[PDB]
């Protein structure tokens, strides 16, 4: 709901990996420039 | 205590059709010990998962996919495990098998990649096994009633199975669009699907009767689209108020060109006052 | 009371579980974490806290008082080392080790990192669970067969400690690819026809797919001993043949893997592939604390080298102080020198006691056939042309047909390397010389470049990062 | 995940709801990990190539 | 007949050491199936209280291990054999009793090896340890063969002689033996020139001249009926004289390129 | 590549107890 179920918690870290996958890979491009 | 496998093997090699039958159901615990002597005889196993005079089916094909991920071969113990349809209840109560599962998601996400872009749907090329899968998580969304999660999911996935009209499914309906907007430009370098996710927002915005001022502005400069301003213009009227109004009227300025700004002048004052 | 029980045992595990944890799941730090762990943390741990002011000790004061009370075997094993509800196998000190009284001194304090059992009841509010619950089972393995606990203790950590980390981060695996390890030394003790595979196999598969080599090595060195006890030579050699082995795991846990496959290998007749193995083995172990596993290994290796074919040096047997053990091991050498039979066969009896224990006995049957095999490839590639009856004295054989038959077996294989010419009854050696007006040599240094090649693009590769590691660590 | 050990009991939400969490999670959680262990290289390539770089420059 | 332990074991005597029959003794052996499933429900785990399940369990397939080994048919013996093994680990030879069990574990011995499954025949040698329970008459055969073939003192070997004892074990030590007349046959070839014809007799395992006619024409030396074993002699005794050249360096642009590479 | 693993292996035990302390530290210290 809006309390904090297990949802929400799946929630959050999908949000997070997601984000942070495209500055991630602009890192992974420095190794191979 | 036994650590041979080596009666098992002969039971499903024998004539006997009552033998090969039982083995099956015997053999669920072990072939995950054994499993390295039941390799050989793996040819048997797929014989009786195969062979429709048995129902002995789905504990066969369990016990057939066991041993394909043990030797290191991961698609054809998910495919086989597809194919009978066995139940994931007791995959994923056991600490055995839990490789096959692993397996199924990351299988199904390089599936639907391809087949979610443009269709509403995921296609055939998902089975109803894999579909069965996603549905459980499915239904975890829907209770938390939060779009955001299903929205998580969907951009990975490209479905618009989730991401257009699944408050009829039931879940939150305002503030779905700043999630979306900020996400898609930022992970996305596929157009194609990049426009279908801008394409839902504009029937998202019409279900509401405010939609969030923000994001009806981005839609308008990027797209070209008198749409995406129209829906807000359109509620506007019907709900009577000064105050709303002008918010997302500055909002859209902003971003807006001399071109936009001779359009949304028209599309209001046919709507109303 | 006993201010050394608290002190020493609890901050000395602390900073080196805190350090790293924390840094793999961060980078991957790896080459540096495994230089500690092997000779630091296992030797201070072992020798010293042995004689502080209280009985034993090895550090189960860490998993006692940074516990966390986790859903582990680490608190299990705990409760036989101290008393809680059991007294155990082992008996508790009230000098300030106490499980009887939870909640005695701390030296350590707050920070999440340290760990702190009274700052948190469960770690099962995040994905550190599997590591934390891996680090503290590694403390307690160690120490099991060393105070003489037996019975429970040791079962509970072959299929139960395959039960706390299958489901893992690369971070996860890398904390419970240490905890197998000192899980194995106390496993090869032992022999169980109990079936602890299971686990072990399902465990295996899904590890690799979530990341970490180093769990996956620990894990085929321990399955190697399961086979040994069962002493069914087929199901070993199933995973020998599959297995390759990759280079990441520290080197104590490498030199554990190739004794046991030197071992097994050799009986089939397979000398050749398990004599490299062995003798990697001897050199890879560590100093003075491998000492125990080093006699053993040298014993083995005196056999799986003398069955190739050559006949290993005198002076080795003499060396490491175990010369006295060593000593029919070289007795083993000189009659296969020889060539005669019956000093060999007389001494496989009276010291195979001696070999029994060691697990030797079962290459040494095979040996036999050397005694006389070494003999005839010496005589024959220094002098060509000798006659059959010449090799037939000389070894004590029945016949110079009985000769001949030593040369039919090994000719395919190429070892003997001669022929048997009956065209007036002589052994006639293949050898001939003049190599360098041909292209053959070419092929030969070609082969020996390609191999250090792969080696050399490693070296580059691997040097860099130690160093670097200790600088991204913070420093004082 | 608020677990990675084994825990619970089946519902949808209890073994099967986490361990399934778990393996939608673990696609994205990947290329984190590949990343961390990747950092180790690039600071290497790094510290060459600014050492070559001053000298090639200057 | 219908069998199965601690009320049957009539088959097993009247199949051989008494009349020669199999038509009674393994012509019914499809209902004895009916109650293994049972009995195979329970080896699961292997436990000292699974012992008298396990005893009936074994008792079908002596019975039916032993009909395919007088039949002649090594693929039948094969699946029953193996299940014996397995019955007998439940805490390492558990089971190692009855001398309808005694002939089958010899059997099983020289079986491996005239396959050439050389890591079978080792995992075997270890499991079974009943060679002084049942004692050395017929199951003495692989034993001291074992003891002979790894020492090279061919001539000792106890194989070439191991068809007069038989109890139906004639069969298994023929075959055998005719992979142990290969090995040295494809080798004595490369060994030396137009030898003898009774030189050839001699040490190639044969029984007559005309054996060995039959048996080197299809290997590749006496095609006639004259020697033809200097063919194959002569390759194998200059291993330095061989230059093609080009065909021979085997591309050193190869090895060039993946060692210029790194520079 | 021995040379630097030489090294490595004595600075080891100094250098990752340390990083718990300086890691705390650091935390500290930036917020001024």
């Amino acid at each position: 709901s809006f309390l904090g179920p297990e949802p929400e918690d799946l929630e959050d870290l999908y949000s997070r990996y997601k984000k942070l996958q495209q500055e991630l890979e602009f890192l992974e491009v420095q190794e191979e420039y | 205590m036994i650590t041979s496998a080596a009666g098992i093997i002969s039971l499903l090699d024998e004539e006997e059709p009552q033998l090969k039958e039982f083995a099956l159901h015997k053999l669920n615990a072990v072939v995950n010990d054994f499993w390295a002597e039941i390799s050989e005889s793996v040819d048997k196993i797929e014989v009786l998962y195969e062979d429709e005079g048995f129902r002995s089916r789905q504990f066969a094909a369990l016990v057939a996919s066991k041993v394909f991920y043990h030797l290191g071969a991961f698609e054809e113990s998910l495919n086989y495990a597809l194919g009978a349809g066995d139940l994931f209840n007791v995959n994923d109560n056991s600490e055995y098998v839990e490789t096959i599962i692993a397996k199924c998601i990351d299988h199904y996400t390089k599936q639907c990649v391809e087949n979610a872009d443009l269709p509403e749907g995921e296609k055939k090329p998902i089975d109803q096994r894999l579909e069965g899968i996603v549905n459980k998580m499915f239904q975890r969304c829907l209770d938390d009633h939060k779009y955001k999660q299903a929205i998580g999911i969907a951009l990975e996935t490209r479905r618009l199975d989730v991401f257009e009209k699944t408050i009829l499914e039931s879940n939150d309906v305002p503030g779905m669009l700043a999630y979306s907007l900020k996400l898609c430009m930022s992970l996305m370098q596929n157009k194609q699907f990049r426009n279908k996710v801008l394409r839902v927002l504009v029937k998202i915005y019409m279900n509401l009767e405010k939609p969030d001022f923000i994001n009806v502005c981005q839609c308008l400069i990027f797209l070209d689209d008198t749409q995406a301003v129209s829906d807000i213009l359109e509620k506007l009227v019907k709900e009577d108020n000064l105050l709303m109004a002008y918010q997302i009227c500055f909002d859209l300025y902003e971003s807006a060109s001399q071109q936009f700004l001779s359009s949304v002048i028209q599309n209001l004052r046919t709507v109303g006052t | 009371p006993a201010p050394q029980d608290v002190e020493m045992k609890e901050e000395a595990a602390a900073g080196s579980g805190s350090a790293g944890e924390g840094d793999g799941k961060a980078a991957a730090t790896e080459h540096s974490q495994r230089e500690l762990d092997t000779v630091t943390l296992e030797d201070i741990k072992e020798h010293v806290r042995q004689l502080e002011k209280a009985v034993s000790g090895k550090e189960p004061r860490f998993v006692l008082r940074a516990l966390r009370m986790l859903p582990s075997t680490s608190r299990r094993l705990n409760h036989y080392v101290l008393y809680k509800a059991v007294h155990g196998f082992f008996t508790s000190n009230n000098a300030t080790r106490d499980f009887l009284l939870p909640f005695l001194e701390e030296p350590m304090d707050t920070e999440a990192d340290l760990q702190f059992r009274p700052r948190t009841g469960k770690a099962a509010s995040a994905p550190l669970l599997p590591e934390v619950e891996a680090y503290l089972q590694l403390l307690m393995v160690i120490f099991l067969m060393n105070s003489k606990r037996y019975k429970e203790a040791q079962k509970i950590s072959d299929d139960l400690m395959q039960k706390i980390s299958t489901q893992n981060r690369r971070a996860l695996d890398l904390v419970a690819a240490k905890c197998y390890y000192y899980h194995a030394r106390v496993y090869e003790f032992l022999d169980k026809l109990d079936v602890v595979r299971s686990f072990l196999h399902a465990r295996l598969r899904t590890a690799t797919l979530r990341h970490d080599a180093d769990g996956q090595a620990t894990l085929l060195n321990l399955l190697l001993r399961n086979y040994l006890h069962y002493s069914l030579y087929d199901q070993a050699e199933k995973l020998v043949s599959k297995s390759v082995f990759p280079e990441q795991a520290n080197n104590n846990e490498w030199a554990r893997y190739l004794y046991y496959t030197g071992r097994i290998k050799a009986i089939q007749l397979e000398y050749s592939e398990a004599r490299r193995t062995m003798t990697n083995a001897l050199r890879k172990a560590p100093q003075h604390t491998a000492v125990g596993f080093k006699q053993t290994v040298h014993k083995l290796l005196i056999v799986v080298e003398l069955l190739l074919g050559e006949i290993p040096d005198r002076l080795q047997f003499r060396q490491p102080s175990l010369k006295r053990s060593l000593m029919p091991y070289f007795l083993l050498t000189q009659a296969v020198r020889t060539g005669n039979l019956a000093k060999f066969n007389q001494v496989l009896d009276q010291f195979g006691e001696k070999f029994q224990t060691d697990g030797t006995y079962t290459l040494i049957i095979r040996l036999r056939h050397n005694v006389i095999k070494t003999g005839v490839r010496m005589i024959s590639l220094s002098y060509s042309r000798i006659s059959l009856a010449d090799i037939a004295q000389k070894l004590q054989l029945d016949s110079p047909e009985d000769a001949e038959f030593i040369v039919a077996k090994a000719i395919r294989d190429g070892v003997i390397e001669a022929s048997i010419n009956h065209e007036k009854g002589y052994v006639q050696s293949k050898e001939m010389i003049d190599i360098y007006s041909t292209r053959e040599p070419q092929l030969a240094f070609h082969q020996r470049i390609s191999f250090c090649l792969d080696i050399h693009n490693m070296s580059v590769k691997a040097m860099r990062f130690p160093p670097k590691s200790y600088n991204k660590d913070l420093e004082s | 995940m608020a677990l990675d050990g084994p825990e619970q009991m089946e519902l949808e939400e209890g073994k099967a709801g986490s361990g399934l969490r778990q393996y939608y999670l673990s696609k994205i959680e990947e290329l984190q990990l590949i990343v961390n262990d990747k950092s180790q290289n690039l600071r290497r390539l790094q510290a060459q190539r600014n050492e070559l770089n001053a000298k090639v420059r200057l | 007949l219908q069998a199965a332990a601690g009320m049957y074991e009539q088959l097993k005597d009247e199949w051989n050491r008494k009349s020669p029959n199999l038509s009674k003794c393994g012509e019914e052996l499809g209902r004895l199936k009916l109650v293994l499933l049972e009995l195979n429900f329970l080896p699961t785990t292997g436990t000292k209280l699974t012992k008298q399940q396990l005893i009936l369990a074994r008792d079908i397939l002596e019975i039916g291990a032993q009909w395919s080994i007088l039949c002649k048919d090594i693929p039948s013996f094969e699946r029953y054999m193996a299940q014996l093994k397995c019955y007998y680990f439940d805490y390492k030879e558990q089971l190692p009793e009855s001398a309808y069990m005694h002939q089958l574990l010899g059997l099983n011995l020289l079986f491996l090896l005239s396959q050439n499954r050389v890591a079978e025949f080792h995992t075997e040698l270890e499991r079974l340890p009943a060679k002084d329970i049942q004692t050395n008459v017929y199951i003495k055969h692989p034993v001291s063969l074992e003891q002979y073939l790894m020492e090279g003192s061919y001539n000792k070997v106890f194989l070439a002689k191991g068809n007069i004892p038989a109890e139906s074990y004639t069969f298994f030590i023929d075959i055998l033996l005719d992979t142990i007349r290969d090995e040295i046959a494809g080798c004595i070839e490369k060994a030396y020139e137009k030898i003898l014809f009774a030189e050839a007799t001699r040490i190639l395992f044969f029984s007559t001249p005309k054996k060995m006619t039959d048996y080197a024409k299809k290997r590749g030396w006496l095609l006639g009926p004259n020697n033809y074993y200097s063919f194959a002699s002569q390759q194998q005794k200059p291993e330095d004289s061989t230059i093609p050249s080009t065909e021979l360096a085997r591309q050193v642009i190869e090895y060039a390129r993946q060692l210029e590479m790194i520079v | 590549m021995v040379v630097v693993y030489l090294a490595s292996l004595i600075r080891s035990v100094v250098a990752l107890h340390n990083l718990i302390n300086n890691k705390i530290a650091n935390r500290d210290a930036e917020k001024k």
